[PDB]
């Protein structure tokens, strides 16, 4: 899934 | 930027460090499918980015529950879309045999 940035 | 842990994993993948990658994903399994729009950099992208794909490394990601439904590059191409663009039947076949989705 979309990473925490 | 992405987490130090994700960056560490992606570096090990790019460097071909099979055993290290296996260990990272044993210990921190939730990293396997983490991707970073808009580049869509990810563990999987580090494998599929290469003109000559390292199928040992891809198999390791598969063992650790990588999926093939999200984009893998800044073109927002899925793995199957990349295989299609590259006319790469070897990658096509691998993806199909691992239930990769095909877009419309």
């Amino acid at each position: 899934v979309d990473a925490v940035n | 930027i992405a987490s130090a842990e994700l960056r560490e994993l992606m570096k090990a993948v790019s460097e071909g460090h099979y055993e290290t990658v296996n260990t990272i994903l044993d210990k921190d399994p939730e990293l396997v499918n983490q991707y970073a729009p808009p580049t869509y950099d990810s563990p999987l992208a580090r494998v599929l980015n290469k003109k000559h794909i390292d199928y040992k490394m891809l198999d390791i990601l598969v063992k650790h529950h990588v999926d093939f439904d999200y984009p893998i590059n800044y073109h927002k191409e899925t793995p199957i879309e990349l295989a299609c663009k590259n006319q790469d039947l070897q990658l096509f076949k691998y993806l199909v045999q691992h239930n990769a989705p095909i877009s419309e």
